[PDB]
């Protein structure tokens, strides 16, 4: 976060934990919202011989 | 058609040979008849042979006669030598064929050429040298099994169009090896399911050619993955 050193002195003696090093505000290290194609792959009974119906 | 037949009346389909013969077995004694060949194989024969052969000839011959004497003898051996045979129908676009191995101390009749998985059929031998595209010739078979169905039940009128479009498309080797076992299966959901034997007819030949050239066909696909990347 963009906050001064003074201030962060005060709250990590207060809280009494070390607020800087896990955050409740969502930065920068979160994933894009725009992502590559996926391409999820197909199940078990997708074979083209030895799948009649009758026997799954 | 003995109790139904033409016309609605009891009939009785023979074939030209049987009735040709029928004179002569009543004329000379059934015994003389069943003298030759083995038991249940009993009488002549009689045999054309075509394809890649020297004089591709039609001769009457005894029942039990082995191919490659079949083939030497009348028929003046295959072209390029007994070894440039690659296989051979006996009986027919119905038979399923059989590789040089096997024909090499065959037997022509329906006991012996049972137990080989091929049937005589109609005495109809097409013989191929190793100089000639098998798959090529046994789809051009089933594209004629295509052409010559009635279509009235669905097994088939489309398991026959579906198994000529996949024959066709194994010639240029544009399919997978999962589907080679499809085409098998498709086969056997044709035989048996069918009115009369011409399904049968149609699913005989795919089933021979998978069965004794898998290697062939998964060969060809992969050249054709290949150069196409
Ligand atoms: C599609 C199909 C076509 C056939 N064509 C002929 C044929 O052209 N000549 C023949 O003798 N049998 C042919 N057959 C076999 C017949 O079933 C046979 O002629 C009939 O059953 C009587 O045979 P048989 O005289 O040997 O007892 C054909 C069978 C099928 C299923
Ligand atoms: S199996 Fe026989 S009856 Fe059925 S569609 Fe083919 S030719 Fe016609």
């Amino acid at each position: 976060a963009s906050a001064t050193r003074v201030i962060q002195l005060l709250r990590n003696w207060a809280s009494g934990r070390d607020l800087q090093a896990k955050l409740q505000l969502r930065y920068q290290e979160i994933s894009k919202r725009t992502q590559p194609p996926p391409k999820l792959p197909v199940g078990p009974s997708h074979k083209l011989s030895n799948n009649y119906y009758c026997t799954r | 058609p003995a109790d139904v037949g033409v016309f609605g009346c009891p009939t009785t389909v023979a074939n030209v040979e049987t009735v040709a013969v029928s004179p002569t077995i009543c004329r000379r004694g059934g015994a003389w008849f069943a003298s030759f060949g083995r038991e249940r194989n009993s009488g002549t024969k009689l045999f054309n042979i075509s394809g890649h052969v020297n004089h591709p000839c039609t001769v009457e011959e005894e029942m039990s006669v082995p191919l490659k004497e079949l083939i030497e003898k009348h028929a003046g051996g295959v072209i390029g030598g007994w070894d440039n045979l690659l296989a051979v129908i006996p009986g027919g676009s119905s038979t399923p064929l059989i590789p040089k191995s096997v024909c090499e101390t065959v037997l022509m009749d329906f006991d012996a050429l049972v137990q080989a998985q091929t049937g005589l059929g109609t005495a109809a031998v097409i013989v191929m040298d190793r100089s000639t595209d098998i798959v090529k010739a046994i789809a051009r078979l089933i594209e004629f099994y295509k052409h010559e169905s009635c279509g009235q039940c669905t097994p088939c009128r489309e398991g026959v169009d579906w198994m000529n479009k996949v024959m066709a498309r194994f010639v240029k080797g544009d399919a997978r090896p999962a589907e080679i076992d499809s085409l098998w299966e498709i086969s056997k959901q044709i035989e048996g399911h069918t009115i009369c034997a011409l399904g049968d007819g149609a699913a005989w030949p795919v089933q021979g050619l998978i069965r004794h050239f898998r290697p062939e066909l998964e060969e060809r696909m992969q050249q054709f993955a290949l150069q196409h990347q």
